[PDB]
C-alpha cells in the first residue's frame, strides 16, 4: 500500500481519489490519503468549496514515484509535486500516519471497480496523450480541449487523443466509400487497431481514460472520444470475439459507476441507441444493455 | 448551410453551383408474381445535375445493368449517385468545377460529402426548398434519352433552351420550375398546354416550344391556374 500525503489543506475542497471523495473544510488538519492499492493507476482531484468551476486532478502510479500534494496561494490549487529525497518522504509519511491525519484509501474487498474501470489504463499512455514530460503524473482539468476539438487553442494544455473522423480520408477507403462507411471494420481494425493502437488493449486503454476523464473532470473532450471510440466499435461489422465480450465488460462498469443524475450530461443518446439497437454489435453487448435498461431507460 | 427562401439570389450569383437530384435515379415498376407475391422491376433512370445559373443540365442516366445483383437498392441508388456527382466533378476542369453543390434531398448529403473528401473547399448544402426537379422525366425529350439508353450514358443539356438570350436567370429558373410544377401536380393538362396550338413547335435543339415573349406570358398564367386548381381539386377549396 502506498500513501499520498498533503502539506495542508488551507482552502475548503472536495477531494477525490479514484471513485471516492470526501469534503475537507477550509484548514482542517488533513494530511492525505494511505493505503492506496498498488498496481493501478490512480486519480486524485479536487473541486473548491468556493469555486466548483475549473474541477481539476492529477493521474499517477505509486510504483513511478513518491507524489504529494501542496497548496499553492499564488496559482490557487492544490498541486501534485514529486518528493525525490527517499527518507524525508517515509519520515513525513509515518509521522502523519501516527498521528492519524489521513484518510484511508476505502476499498471494500469484494470490490472491483477501480480494476475495471483501469484494466487497460497504463501511465505511459497518460502521459502521450497528457504531454508533460518533466513530471511523472498527469494534470487534466474540465475546460482542458482536445487535438480533435482544436482542429475545427492552447496546444500545451490539449488532451492528445486519437483522432476519430469517420467522414474523413483515414475512415475512407477511395473505391470503398459506401463500404467503408456503413461498416466501419477496415477503420477499425487496419486503421485504428493495426495501424495506430497496435493492439486493442491501447484502444480500451485510450477509451477508459476518456470516460475517466468526462465523468471526473466535466471535460466535454473526454466525453465526446469515449463515445466516438465506442461508435467505431459498434458500427464494425467484423470485431473480434474477445475484443466485444471486454468491450461489454468496459461499458457495463463505466455505466455502473457514472453518477445516476449525471446521465443528462455524460452519455449521447444517439450513440447509445445505434451502439445498442441498431449496430453491428446490437446483439453483442448484454451485460451493459441490461444495466443500461435497467438504471437509464429514459435515454432509450 | 441549407438553401431556402431567404438566400434565393444566390443562385444566380457567379459562384458555380450545381443541383443534385436522385428522385428518378432508381425507379420501379412493382408488380405481381405468378405465385401472387410482389416484385419489382427495374427501369433505367438518371440523375439531375443543373446549374441554375447557366441551365446547363448534365443527364447522368442510369441503366438498369448497374442495379445488377445488388441488395438494397433505394440505399445503393444514394451512394452511386453520389459515385457519378463526384466523377463529373472530377472530369470538369478546375475552372469549372462547382464551389456548392446542392441536394435537393438531405439523405444525399452524407453519400456526397463521402465521395467528394478530395474536395474539401467545395460546400455540399441541403435546400429547404421543395423542388419539383422529379418531374425532369415528365419533358418528352429527357424521358426518351433515359429510355433508349442501352449502356451508362452522360447527355448534356440547356434546359433553358435559349432563354438566357431575352431572359435572367433568375426569370428562367422560375419559369422552369413553375413549369415542372405544373407538369407535377397534372402532367396530362401540363402537357396539352405546351402544344394546344400546332403552330408553336419544339426546335430540334430545344426541349420546350419555342414561345414569343408574350405567348410566354400566356403560358405562365395557365401553368398558375392549373397549378392553383389542382390545390383546390386536391383539398376541395
Ligand atoms: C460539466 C459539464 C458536462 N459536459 C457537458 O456539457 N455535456 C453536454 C451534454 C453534452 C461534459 C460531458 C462532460
Amino acid at each position: 500500500m502506498n500513501t499520498v500525503p498533503f502539506t495542508s489543506a488551507p482552502i475548503e475542497v472536495t477531494i477525490g481519489i479514484d471513485q471516492y471523495s470526501f469534503n475537507v473544510k477550509e484548514n482542517q488538519p488533513f494530511h492525505g490519503i494511505k493505503d492506496i492499492p498498488i498496481g493501478h493507476v490512480h486519480v486524485i482531484h479536487f473541486q473548491h468549496a468556493d469555486n466548483s468551476s475549473m474541477r481539476y486532478g492529477y493521474w499517477f502510479d505509486c510504483r513511478m514515484g513518491n507524489f504529494y500534494i501542496q497548496y499553492d496561494p499564488k496559482d490557487g490549487l492544490y498541486k501534485m509535486m514529486e518528493e525525490r529525497d527517499g527518507a524525508k518522504f517515509e519520515n513525513i509519511v509515518h509521522n502523519f500516519k501516527e498521528r492519524q491525519m489521513m484518510v484511508s484509501y476505502p476499498k471494500i474487498d469484494e470490490d472491483d471497480t477501480w480494476y475495471n474501470l483501469t484494466e487497460f489504463v497504463q501511465m505511459d499512455k497518460i502521459r502521450k496523450i497528457v504531454r508533460k514530460d518533466e513530471n511523472q503524473f498527469s494534470y487534466v482539468d474540465s475546460s482542458m480541449t482536445t487535438v480533435q476539438e482544436n482542429e475545427l487553442s492552447d496546444p500545451a494544455h490539449s488532451l492528445n487523443y486519437t483522432v476519430i473522423n469517420f467522414k474523413s480520408r483515414e475512415a475512407i477507403r477511395p473505391g470503398h466509400e459506401m463500404e467503408d462507411f456503413l461498416d466501419k471494420s477496415y477503420y477499425l481494425n487496419t486503421v485504428m487497431l493495426q495501424g495506430i493502437f497496435k493492439n486493442s488493449s491501447n484502444y480500451f486503454g485510450e477509451l477508459q481514460f476518456a470516460f475517466l476523464n468526462a465523468m471526473f473532470f466535466g471535460n466535454y473532450g473526454s466525453s465526446l472520444q469515449w463515445h466516438a471510440m465506442i461508435e467505431l466499435i459498434c458500427s464494425s461489422a467484423t470485431v473480434p470475439k474477445h475484443m466485444l465480450d471486454k468491450l461489454d465488460e468496459i461499458l457495463y462498469y463505466q455505466i455502473k459507476t457514472l453518477p445516476e443524475q449525471y446521465s443528462d450530461i455524460l452519455l449521447n443518446e444517439r450513440v447509445w441507441n445505434i451502439c445498442l439497437y441498431s449496430s453491428f454489435q446490437k446483439n453483442s453487448l448484454h451485460n451493459t444493455e441490461k444495466i443500461m435498461e435497467n438504471k437509464y431507460p429514459e435515454l432509450l | 448551410g441549407a438553401m431556402n427562401s431567404s438566400n434565393y439570389a444566390e443562385l444566380f450569383n457567379n459562384d458555380i453551383k450545381l443541383f443534385v437530384d436522385d428522385t428518378n435515379v432508381y425507379r420501379v415498376t412493382v408488380h405481381k408474381t405468378f405465385e401472387g407475391n410482389v416484385a419489382t422491376k427495374a427501369i433505367n433512370g438518371c440523375i439531375f445535375t443543373l446549374n441554375p445559373k447557366t441551365g446547363h443540365l448534365f443527364l447522368k442516366i442510369i441503366h438498369t445493368s448497374v442495379w445488377a445483383g445488388q441488395k438494397r437498392l433505394s440505399q445503393l441508388a444514394k451512394w452511386k449517385t453520389a459515385e457519378e456527382v463526384s466523377a463529373l466533378v472530377r472530369s470538369l476542369p478546375k475552372e469549372e468545377q462547382p464551389k456548392q453543390i446542392i441536394v435537393t434531398r438531405k439523405a444525399m448529403l452524407d453519400p456526397l460529402e463521402v465521395h467528394m473528401l478530395d474536395f474539401p473547399n467545395i460546400a455540399i448544402r441541403p435546400t429547404e426548398l421543395r423542388l419539383p426537379f422529379s418531374a425532369a422525366m415528365s419533358i418528352d425529350k429527357l424521358s426518351d434519352v433515359v429510355m433508349k439508353a442501352t449502356e451508362p450514358q452522360m447527355v448534356l443539356f440547356n434546359i433553358y433552351d435559349d432563354w438566357l438570350d431575352r431572359i435572367s436567370s433568375y426569370t428562367a429558373f422560375s419559369r422552369l420550375t413553375l413549369l415542372l410544377r405544373a407538369l407535377k401536380t397534372n402532367e396530362e393538362s401540363a402537357k396539352m398546354i405546351l402544344l394546344s396550338d400546332p403552330t408553336i413547335t419544339i426546335k430540334s435543339y430545344h426541349l420546350w416550344p419555342s414561345f414569343t415573349d408574350e405567348q410566354w406570358i400566356t403560358i405562365e398564367s395557365q401553368m398558375r391556374d392549373l397549378i392553383l386548381t389542382e390545390y383546390g381539386r386536391k383539398y376541395n377549396v
